[PDB]
C-alpha cells in the first residue's frame, strides 16, 4: 500500500516544501530586480534656463 | 451595551437634522470602541514579543 | 500626536512613568537599562553644558529626552530584576524556590520540585532550562494583558 | 532510520535553518538597497542628514539578525537522527522568521525611501517615517518570535 | 524600537480611550533671536 | 489592482504630487487675487498661498507681469524636476515622455529664431526649461533640416520623430518649421501613446490615453484651422499632421484633413460629441483650456494613478497663466477680462 | 513569457502523465489520498502556522507600504496627517498580531504523536485543520493588510487634502481590518475541535 | 473502518472551508478597496457625497459574511471524532469554491460599479440611485454562491 | 465503494456544482462591472437613461441565474454512492453552462458598455444594442440546455 | 467495468459534449462582442444600417448552433457502459467543432467590426464583408462535418 | 485490449482528426481574419478591387479544406480495435496537415494583408501577392500531403 | 549504500559545494557590474575619485571569498559514503551563503552606484555609501557563518 517507490510521501514532502520555497524566492528576486535606481537625484543638471 | 453605547446618547440628543452627524458619530465610535477592545489587548501582547526577543 | 482639548486631561503626566516603564517591560535587562541609565545620567549631570552648546537633530531628540531615558534605563533595570536578566544572566540573590533532584547521572532529564516562591522577580531556577520559554511566555503573555 | 526519524527528517530542518537566513537576507538587502537609494538621492542636497537617514539600513539590517538568530538556533537542534516533527518544526520556523523577514524588509525599504525623500524637505516626517519603520520592522520580530516559539517545541518530548 | 512601541502604546491604546485631542496650541507672540 | 503594486516605487510621488495639487489655486483664491490693486498686492496675496515666498527676493521695482510668470514657471518646473528626481522606472520614461514635447516645442523656437537672424541669447531664454537638452543650443547654427537632424537631434530623445520631416524642400522658413513642429508632435503624441498602452499601468493607462487623445484633439483642429489661413495645402500632407491617437480619429481626423474652410472644420467636429460647441461660439482657446482642466481634474478621482504627475502639471500650467492674466490685467489695468482666469480645482 | 510557457508546460506533461496513468489501467496510481494519508501530518500543521504567520506579516508589511508611502508623500505639505494617519497602519500590523495569537494557538497542539498514532483520524485532522486553518487566517490577513492599506493610502491623501475627510475614509478602513478577525474567528473554528498530536 | 469514509476526507472539508473564507474575504476587500478608492478621490471635490457612498463598502462586507457564514456552516460539521463521508468533504470542498467564487465575482464587480459611479455621480447626483440598483445586482451574486452553498452543506451532512 | 460507484466520483459531480456557480457568476461580475462603468460614465451626462441602460445588468444577472439552476440541479443528483458517469455528467453541465455563461458575459459587458456609450449619443442604438446582447445572452442558455439535458442522463439508467 | 468500456470512458464523452458548447460559446461571444463594438462605433453616425450590420452577431451565433447541435448529439449517446472509443471519438468530435467554431468567430469579430466599421463609409463594402464572413463561417461548418462524422462512428460498431 | 491494439489507441486517431480541422481552421481563421481587415481597409477608397482582393481568404479558406480532407480519412481509417501503430499515424497525419495549415494561414494573412493594402495603390502588385500567397498556400498542401502519405501507412499492414 | 547514506546523499554535498560558489559570483557580478558602470559614468567627469569609488566592486568581491570558503570547506566534507544528513547540511550551507551573498550583491550593486553617482557631487556622501555597503556586505556575511556554523555539524557525530 506504499504511495509509490519513486515518489514516496517523504521525497513528496521534501519536494512540495522546496516547491513553496523556490516560489518564495523566485517572488522576492523577480521583486529585488525591479529595483530601479532614481538617477534622476543621482546626477548634476546641466539647465541654463533653470536649475 | 453595544446597543446601549450605539443608542443612548444619540436618542438623548434627538429627544434633547444634527441627530444625523451624532448618530453617524456614535455609530462609528462604538464599532471602533469594540474591536479596538479586542485589537488593543492583541496589541499589548508587543510587550511580551519585544521582551521576549 | 495632538494637542489636548482645552482644559483635558493631560497624556503627558501619566506618560511620565507609565511610557518609561511600558518600554522598561519591553526591555527588561539590568545590564542594557544600566548602560541606558549611565548614557542619560551622562547628559543630565552635564546638561547645562549641553545646553549651552550647539546639537544636531538626533542629539538634540536623545538631550531633551535625557529625562525620560533616565526613566527608562532605571525601570528597565527593574524589569531586569524581575526578569532576573542581567547582560541574557539570571542573578542568584535569593534562595530558589525549586530544588533539584537529590542526585542524577550526567545527561539524565532532571525536573525540580517546588519548595518555594522566589521573593522578587522571576527564579532563577528555570535559567538554562529546556522548559524555560514555556513559563517565560506564560508569565510575560500574562503580565503583558494585565498591564494594558 | 526509525519509523518516527527518517533519514531524510534533517533535510527539513537544514532548509529551515538556510531559509531564515536566505529570506532575511533577501528582505534586509531589498530595504538596504531602497533605503541607500533614498539616502543617496537625498544627501546630495542634505549630507547632514546621511548619518541620521541610515536608520532604515540599520532596520534591514536588524531583520537579517532575526534570521541569523533562527538559523543559529535550528542548526543547533539539526542532528542525523532527529525526529521528522523537530524537522518540520525547525522548517516552519525558518519559514517563519525568513517570510516575515522578508515582508518586514520589503515595507522597511519602501518606507525608508519614502521617508528619506521627504524628510530631507519636511523634517517633522522623519519622526512619521521613524514609526512607520518600527511597525515594519515589529513583522519581522513576530516571524522571529513565532520561530522561537517553534523551536522551544522542535526537540522536545521527541522520541 | 521599545522606546516607539511605548509610543504607539500610549498614543493608541491609552490616549484612544480618554484624547480628545484637536487642540489650538499655546504660540504667544513672544520675541525670539530669529537666525539668519 | 492599482494599489497594490503602485505604492513599491511611486506610493511617494503621488503623495507628494497630490499634495501639491492641494496647493492648486482655488475659485476664491483667483477672486482675491482678482481683487488685488497692484502687482505687490499680488505676490502678498500669492503669499497667502502655496506659492508663498517665491518672490521674496524680487523687489518692489523689479515686480512685473513677465517676472511673476517667470518664477511661477521656475517654481513649476523645480517641482516637477524634483519629483523625476524621485523616479524611477517606468515613471522615468512617462516625466521624460511629458518633457519631449516641450524639447519639440523648443526646437520650433531654436530653428524659427535662427531663420530670423534673431540673437541666439533671447532665442534661448524663451525656450522652455522643462524641453532643454544638451545640443539645443546649437539648433541656432544651421537652417536646413538636413544639417539640423545629422548633426544635433539624431542625438536627442527627438530622433525617432524624425521619420516624415525630410520630404520638405532643403530650405527651410516658417511654414516648413510649423509642418516640421506638427509632424514631430504627431509621431511624440503616437509614441507616447503608445509607451502609455503597454507600459502605463491601469487606471493610469485610462487617463493618460483620454489625456493624449484630448492633446491630439486639440492639435488637430488647431492645424486645420491654421491650414484654413493659408491658401491651400494637400490634404494628404495634412494628414500627415493630424495625430492618430484622439477621439477625433480616424473618421474626423480624416474630414479635418479634407476640410477647407471653417464651416468643414465645423461639420468634422459636428460628428464627434465631446467638441460640439467649441467652434459654435467662445474662444477656442478657452474652451479647450476648459476642457483639459476638467480632463485633469477627472485624473485626480482616480488614485494609484501616475496620470496624476501630468494632471498636476497641466493643472499648474493652467494656475501659471492664470495668474499671468491676472498679473495683466494688474499690470496694464485692463480689469474687463479680469475674470477669465479658468478655474476648476 | 518565459512563465507562462513553464505553466503551459507542467499542465501538458501532468496531462499527459494522467493520461498514460488512466489509459495503461493505472489511474488509480495517482492516489491523492494515499498522499494525504502518507503525509506526516505534523508536516501539515507546521506548515499551516509557519505560512499564518508568514502570510499574515506580508500583508501587514504590504499594507504599511502602500499607507506609509502615501503618508510620507502627503506629509511633506501636511505633516499633521503623519500621526493622525497613523490608525492606519495600526490597522494593517493588527493583523499580523492576528497571525502570530494563531501561531501561539495553533503551536499548543504541536504535540508529539506515538509512532502507532502518528496517521489516526485524530492526527490526521488535527494535520489538516492547522493546515488549512493557517492558510485561511494568513490569506485572509494578507488580504485585510493589502487591502486596509490600500485605504490607508487613500485616507492618507484625504486627509492632507482635507482633514474632515479621514475619519470618512478611516471607516472604510473599519470596514476592511474585521476582514482579517472574521478569518482569525474561522481559524479558530477551524482548528477548535482540533487536538494535540497524539 | 469505514471505506466511504476515508481520514483524508477532513483536508477536502478544511480546504472548503479556507476557499469560503479566503475568496470571500478576497471579494470583500477588492470591492472595499476599489469603492474607497472612489471615496476618497471624491472627497477632494465632493466630501458631502462620501457619507452616502458607503454603501458600495458595507455591500462589500456583507460578501466576507456570506463566506463566513458559510465556513462556520461548513466547520461545525467537521471533527476528530466524527465520520466525515469523502463525500461530506467533497460537498464542503464545492460548498467553499461555490461561495468564494461567487463573493469574488460579487466584490469584483461592486469595486468597478463604486469606484466608477462614486467618481461619476459628483457631477450628476441623479445616477447615485442606479449604482445601488447595479451594486444590489452584483451582490445578488455572493449570495447564490452562499445559496448554492448552503444546499450543499443540507446534502453533504445527509 | 463499487466498480462503477467509487468513492471519489462525488467529486466531479460537486467540481460541477461549483464550474455551474464559479464560472457564471464570473461571467456575470465582468458584464455588471463593464455595464455598470458604461452605465456610470454616461449617465453624468444623461441621467434619464439610467433604469434603461440598466438591460445589460439584468442580462448579465440571468446568466448567474442559469448556473443556479444548473448547481442547484446537479447538487440535487449528486449523492456518496453515485455512479462515477454520473458525476461526470455533472462536472459536463457546470463546465458547460459555467463556461458558455462566462463568454456570454463577457460579451454582455463588452457589447453593453458599448451600446450605452453609443446610445447617450444615438438613442436608435439602444434597441440594437438589445439585440446584440440578446444574442451574447443566448449563448448562456444554449450552455444551460447542455447543462440541463446532461442531467436528464446524469442518474438516469445508471447502476 | 470491461477492458474496453472502462468506467472512465464517458469522462471523455461528457468533456466532448462540454467542449462542442463550452469553445463555439467562446467563439460566438468574442464574434458578437466585437461585431456588437463595431456596430455601436458605427450606428452613432449611422442608425439605418444597424438591422443590416447585425449580420455578423448572426453568423457568429450560428457557431454556437454548431456547438449545441454537437453537444446535444454527443450527449444522447453518452452512456455508463460506454466504449473508451466512444468516448474518445466524442471528445474529438466536441474538440473539432469547438476548436472550429473558436476560430471561425475570431475570424466573424475580426471581419465583422472591420467591415461595419469600414461600410459605413462604403456601403459597396457590405457585401465583402459578407463573403469573407461566409469564408469565416465554413471553418466552424468544417469543424462541424468532422464532429457529425466522427459521432457517426461513435457508438457504431462498438462493442 | 491486445498488445499491439490497446484501448487507447483510438485516441490518438481522434485527436488527429480533430487536430487536422482545428489547426487548419486556426490558419485559415487567422488569414481570412487580417485579410479581410485589409480588405476592409484598401475597399474603402478602392471598392472596385474588392471582389478581386477576396483572393487571400478563398487561399486560407483552402487551408481549412485540407484539414477537412485529412479529418474525414483519418476519421473513416478510426475504430475500436485499431492498432497502437494506425493512432499514432492518424495524430502525425493530423498533427502534420494541422500545422503546416496554420503556418501557411498565418502566412498567407499576413501576405494578403499587406498586399491588398499595397496593390490599392499598384495594382502591378496584385500578381506578386498571389505569387507569395501561392509560396505560402504550398505550406499547407505539403501537410496534407505528408498527412495523406501517412494515412497510406495507418491501417496497411497493420495487425 | 546504507540506510543512513545512500548513494544520492552526495548529490545534495556537491549541489551545495556548486551552489555556494554560483550564487555568491552571480550576486559578485551583479554588484560590480553595476557599481562599474557607475564608476564609469562619474570617473568621465571625476577620474582622480575612482581608486575610492572601486570599494563597492571589492566588497562585492568579498560575497565570492564567502562563497570560495564554503565551497572548498563543503567539498572537502564530500564523500562517496557520506551520511545523507551530511549531505543535507551541506545543501543548506551552500544556499544559506550562495543566496545571502546573492541579496548582498544585488544590495551593493545598488547601494554602490547610487553613492558613486552621488559622490561625484557631494564627496560627504562617500562614507553613508561604505556604510550602507557595510550593512549589505554584512548579509553576505551572515549566510557565509550559518553556512560554517552548519558544516561544523555535516560530518560530526554521523554514523
Ligand atoms: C467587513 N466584513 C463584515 O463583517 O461587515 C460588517 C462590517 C461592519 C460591522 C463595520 C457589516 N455589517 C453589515 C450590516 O448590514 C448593513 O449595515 C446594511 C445597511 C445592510 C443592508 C444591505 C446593504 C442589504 C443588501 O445586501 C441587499 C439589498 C442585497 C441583496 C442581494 C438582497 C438580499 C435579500 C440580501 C441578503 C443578505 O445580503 C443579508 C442582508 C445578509 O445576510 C448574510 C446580512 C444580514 C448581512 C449582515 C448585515 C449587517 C446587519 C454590513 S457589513
Ligand atoms: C446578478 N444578479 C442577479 O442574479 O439578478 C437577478 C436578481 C435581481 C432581482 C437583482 C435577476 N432577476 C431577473 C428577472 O427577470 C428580469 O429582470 C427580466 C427583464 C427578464 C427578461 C429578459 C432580460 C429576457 C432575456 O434573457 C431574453 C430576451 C433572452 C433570451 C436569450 C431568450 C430566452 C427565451 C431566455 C430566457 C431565460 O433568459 C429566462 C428569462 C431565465 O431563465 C433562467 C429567467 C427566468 C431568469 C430570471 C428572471 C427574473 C424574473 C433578471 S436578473
Ligand atoms: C450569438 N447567439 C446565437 O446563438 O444566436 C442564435 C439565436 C438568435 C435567435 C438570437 C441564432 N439564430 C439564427 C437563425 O438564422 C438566421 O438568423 C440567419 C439569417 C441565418 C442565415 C445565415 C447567416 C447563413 C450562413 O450561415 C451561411 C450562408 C453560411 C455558410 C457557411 C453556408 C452553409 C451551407 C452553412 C449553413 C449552416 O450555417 C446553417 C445556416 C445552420 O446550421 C446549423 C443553421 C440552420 C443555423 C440556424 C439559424 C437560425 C435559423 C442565427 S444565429
Ligand atoms: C473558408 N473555408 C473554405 O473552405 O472556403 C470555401 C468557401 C465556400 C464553401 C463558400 C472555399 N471553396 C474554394 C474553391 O476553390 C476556389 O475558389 C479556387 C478558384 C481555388 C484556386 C486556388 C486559390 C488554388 C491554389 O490553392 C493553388 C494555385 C495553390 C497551390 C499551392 C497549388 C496546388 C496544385 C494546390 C491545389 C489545392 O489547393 C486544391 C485547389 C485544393 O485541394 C484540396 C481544392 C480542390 C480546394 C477547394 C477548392 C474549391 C473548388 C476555395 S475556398
Ligand atoms: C571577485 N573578486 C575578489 O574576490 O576580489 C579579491 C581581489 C581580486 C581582484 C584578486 C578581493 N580581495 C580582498 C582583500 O581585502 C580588501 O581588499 C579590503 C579593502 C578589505 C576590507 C573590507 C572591504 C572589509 C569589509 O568586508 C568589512 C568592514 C565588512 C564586514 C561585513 C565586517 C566584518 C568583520 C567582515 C569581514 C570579512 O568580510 C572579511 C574582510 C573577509 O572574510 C572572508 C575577507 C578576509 C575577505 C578577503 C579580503 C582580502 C584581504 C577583497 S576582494
Amino acid at each position: 500500500d506504499i504511495l509509490s517507490s519513486i515518489w514516496t510521501e517523504g521525497l513528496l514532502m521534501c519536494l512540495i516544501v522546496s516547491a513553496l520555497l523556490l516560489f518564495i524566492l523566485i517572488v522576492a528576486l523577480s521583486w529585488i530586480s525591479n529595483l530601479d535606481i532614481t538617477y534622476g537625484a543621482l546626477e548634476k543638471s546641466t539647465n541654463p534656463i533653470k536649475k | 451595551c453595544i446597543p446601549w453605547l450605539l443608542l443612548v446618547k444619540p436618542l438623548h440628543f434627538k429627544f434633547t437634522e444634527d441627530f444625523g452627524d451624532i448618530m453617524i458619530h456614535q455609530v462609528i465610535h462604538t464599532i471602533e470602541f469594540c474591536l479596538n477592545c479586542v485589537s488593543h489587548t492583541a496589541s499589548y501582547l508587543r510587550l511580551w514579543a519585544l521582551s521576549l526577543a | 500626536y495632538g494637542i489636548a482639548q482645552y482644559r483635558e486631561i493631560n497624556a503627558g503626566l501619566p506618560t511620565i512613568v507609565t511610557f518609561p516603564f511600558m518600554f522598561a517591560i519591553m526591555f527588561g535587562d539590568m545590564g542594557h537599562g544600566f548602560l541606558m541609565t549611565l548614557a542619560a545620567l551622562s547628559l543630565v549631570l552635564n546638561e547645562k553644558k549641553i545646553n549651552k552648546m550647539k546639537r544636531g537633530e538626533i542629539f538634540d531628540m536623545a538631550f531633551t529626552g535625557r529625562y525620560i531615558i533616565l526613566l527608562m534605563g532605571v525601570f528597565s533595570m527593574y524589569t531586569g530584576f524581575l526578569y532576573n536578566d542581567i547582560f541574557s544572566k539570571t542573578m542568584t540573590i535569593f534562595k530558589s524556590g525549586w530544588k533539584w533532584p537529590d542526585h542524577w547521572k550526567k545527561g539524565e532529564s532532571i525536573t525540580a520540585t517546588s519548595v518555594g516562591t522566589y521573593p522578587i522577580g522571576l527564579d532563577w531556577a528555570w535559567h538554562g532550562t529546556e522548559n524555560a520559554l514555556l513559563f517565560s511566555n506564560s508569565y510575560k503573555m500574562k503580565l503583558s494583558i494585565l498591564m494594558g | 532510520m526509525t519509523e518516527l526519524c527518517p533519514v531524510y527528517a534533517p533535510f527539513f530542518g537544514a532548509i529551515g535553518c538556510a531559509s531564515a537566513i536566505i529570506f532575511t537576507s533577501l528582505g534586509a538587502a531589498y530595504g538596504t538597497a531602497k533605503s541607500g537609494v533614498g539616502i543617496c538621492a537625498t544627501c546630495v542636497l542634505r549630507p547632514d542628514l546621511l548619518f541620521k537617514n541610515i536608520v532604515p539600513v540599520i532596520m534591514a539590517g536588524i531583520i537579517a539578525i532575526y534570521g541569523l538568530v533562527v538559523s543559529v538556533l535550528v542548526c543547533y537542534s539539526l542532528g542525523q537522527k532527529q525526529a521528522l516533527y523537530t524537522g518540520f518544526i525547525q522548517l516552519g520556523a525558518g519559514l517563519s522568521v525568513g517570510l516575515s523577514g522578508l515582508a518586514a524588509g520589503f515595507a522597511i525599504g519602501i518606507v525608508g525611501d519614502a521617508g528619506v525623500r521627504g524628510s530631507s524637505q519636511q523634517p517633522r516626517l522623519f519622526v512619521g517615517m521613524i514609526l512607520i519603520l518600527i511597525f515594519a520592522e515589529v513583522l519581522g520580530l513576530y516571524g522571529l518570535i513565532v520561530a522561537l516559539l517553534l523551536n522551544s517545541r522542535a526537540t522536545q518530548d521527541v522520541v | 524600537s521599545a522606546m516607539l512601541h511605548s509610543l504607539r502604546l500610549h498614543w493608541v491604546e491609552s490616549m484612544s480611550k480618554f484624547f480628545v485631542g484637536e487642540g489650538l496650541p499655546y504660540e504667544p507672540f513672544a520675541f525670539e533671536y530669529k537666525d539668519m | 489592482m492599482e494599489g497594490v503594486y503602485f505604492n513599491i516605487d511611486n506610493g511617494f510621488i503621488e503623495g507628494v504630487v497630490r499634495g501639491y495639487r492641494n496647493g492648486l489655486l482655488s475659485n476664491n483664491q483667483y477672486i482675491n487675487l482678482t481683487q488685488c490693486d497692484t502687482l505687490e498686492d499680488l505676490k502678498l496675496q500669492l503669499s497667502s498661498t502655496d506659492y508663498g515666498n517665491f518672490l521674496s527676493s524680487v523687489s518692489s521695482e523689479s515686480l512685473t507681469t513677465s517676472l511673476i510668470q517667470e518664477y511661477a514657471s521656475s517654481k513649476l518646473y523645480h517641482e516637477f524636476n524634483y519629483i523625476r528626481d524621485q523616479s524611477s522606472g517606468s515613471t522615468r520614461k512617462f516625466m521624460d515622455y511629458i518633457t519631449y514635447g516641450y524639447m519639440i516645442d523648443n526646437v520650433a523656437l531654436m530653428i524659427t529664431g535662427t531663420i530670423h537672424d534673431r540673437d541666439k541669447g533671447e532665442i534661448l531664454q524663451r525656450c522652455h526649461p522643462l524641453g532643454w537638452f544638451d545640443t539645443l543650443p546649437t539648433l541656432s547654427v544651421a537652417t536646413d533640416l538636413e544639417s539640423l537632424y545629422e548633426t544635433v537631434l539624431v542625438d536627442t530623445p527627438l530622433a525617432p520623430y524624425f521619420k516624415n520631416c525630410f520630404d520638405t524642400a532643403e530650405e527651410l522658413d516658417d511654414m516648413n518649421i510649423e509642418i516640421i513642429r506638427n509632424k514631430l508632435y504627431k509621431a511624440y503624441l503616437e509614441d507616447f501613446y503608445n509607451f502609455v498602452t503597454e507600459e502605463i499601468p491601469e487606471p493610469a493607462k485610462e487617463c493618460m490615453q483620454t489625456l493624449l487623445g484630448f492633446e491630439a484633439d486639440r492639435r488637430s483642429i488647431n492645424i486645420a484651422l491654421n491650414s484654413l489661413q493659408s491658401s491651400d495645402i494637400d490634404p494628404d500632407l495634412k494628414s500627415d499632421l493630424l495625430p492618430n491617437i484622439g477621439k477625433l480619429y480616424p473618421l474626423a481626423t480624416f474630414h479635418l484633413a479634407q476640410a477647407q474652410d471653417f464651416e468643414g472644420v465645423r461639420a468634422a467636429l459636428a460628428n464627434v460629441y465631446e467638441y460640439r460647441g467649441f467652434l459654435e461660439t467662445g474662444n477656442l482657446e478657452d474652451h479647450f483650456y476648459q476642457l483639459e482642466m476638467e480632463l485633469c481634474r477627472d485624473a485626480f478621482t482616480q488614485q494609484f494613478a501616475i496620470s496624476t504627475v501630468w494632471a498636476w502639471m497641466k493643472s499648474k500650467e493652467q494656475e501659471v497663466r492664470n495668474i499671468t492674466w491676472i498679473a495683466e490685467c494688474i499690470a496694464q489695468n485692463q480689469r474687463e477680462r479680469i475674470n477669465n482666469y479658468i478655474s476648476v480645482y | 513569457s518565459f512563465s507562462h510557457f513553464l505553466y503551459y508546460l507542467v499542465l501538458i506533461v501532468v496531462i499527459v502523465y494522467g493520461l498514460y496513468k488512466l489509459f495503461t489501467g493505472h489511474g488509480s496510481d495517482i492516489n491523492f489520498g494515499k498522499f494525504l494519508l502518507r503525509t506526516s501530518p505534523y508536516m501539515w500543521a507546521n506548515l499551516g502556522i509557519a505560512l499564518c504567520v508568514g502570510l499574515s506579516v506580508v500583508g501587514a508589511a504590504w499594507g504599511i507600504f502602500i499607507t506609509g508611502s502615501s503618508m510620507i508623500g502627503a506629509g511633506v505639505r501636511a505633516p499633521r496627517i503623519t500621526t493622525k494617519n497613523l490608525i492606519s497602519i495600526i490597522f494593517c500590523e493588527v493583523v499580523a498580531i492576528y497571525g502570530l495569537i494563531i501561531a501561539i494557538v495553533f503551536s499548543s497542539k504541536l504535540t508529539v504523536a506515538t509512532a502507532e498514532n502518528m496517521y489516526s483520524k485524530s492526527n490526521l485532522y488535527t494535520g489538516y485543520s492547522l493546515f488549512w486553518a493557517g492558510i485561511t487566517v494568513g490569506a485572509s490577513n494578507l488580504i485585510c493588510g493589502i487591502a486596509v492599506g490600500i485605504t490607508g493610502a487613500t485616507a492618507a491623501i484625504s486627509d492632507a487634502a482635507d482633514s474632515a475627510l479621514f475619519v470618512k475614509i478611516l471607516v472604510i478602513e473599519i470596514f476592511g481590518s474585521i476582514l482579517g478577525l472574521l478569518g482569525l474567528i474561522v481559524g479558530l473554528l477551524m482548528a477548535g475541535k482540533a487536538s494535540e498530536f497524539q | 473502518s469505514n471505506i466511504y469514509a476515508p481520514l483524508y476526507a477532513p483536508f477536502f472539508g478544511f480546504a472548503g472551508c479556507a476557499a469560503a473564507m479566503v475568496l470571500s474575504c478576497l471579494g470583500a476587500a477588492i470591492g472595499t478597496a476599489k469603492s474607497g478608492i472612489g471615496i476618497a478621490g471624491i472627497g477632494t471635490f465632493k466630501p458631502e457625497l462620501i457619507m452616502k457612498s458607503l454603501i458600495p463598502v458595507v455591500m462589500s462586507g456583507i460578501l466576507a459574511i456570506y463566506g463566513l457564514v458559510v465556513a462556520v456552516l461548513i466547520a461545525g460539521n467537521l471533527s476528530p471524532t466524527e465520520d466525515y463521508t469523502l463525500f461530506n468533504g467533497f460537498m464542503h470542498l464545492s460548498c467553499g469554491l461555490c461561495v468564494g467564487f461567487a463573493c469574488l465575482s460579487s466584490g469584483y464587480a461592486i469595486g468597478m460599479v463604486g469606484d466608477v459611479g462614486v467618481r461619476k455621480y459628483m457631477h450628476q447626483p441623479r445616477l447615485f440611485v442606479g449604482i445601488v440598483l447595479i451594486l444590489i445586482f452584483s451582490e445578488v451574486l455572493g449570495l447564490y454562491g452562499m445559496i448554492v452553498a448552503l444546499i450543499l452543506n443540507t446534502r453533504g451532512s445527509e
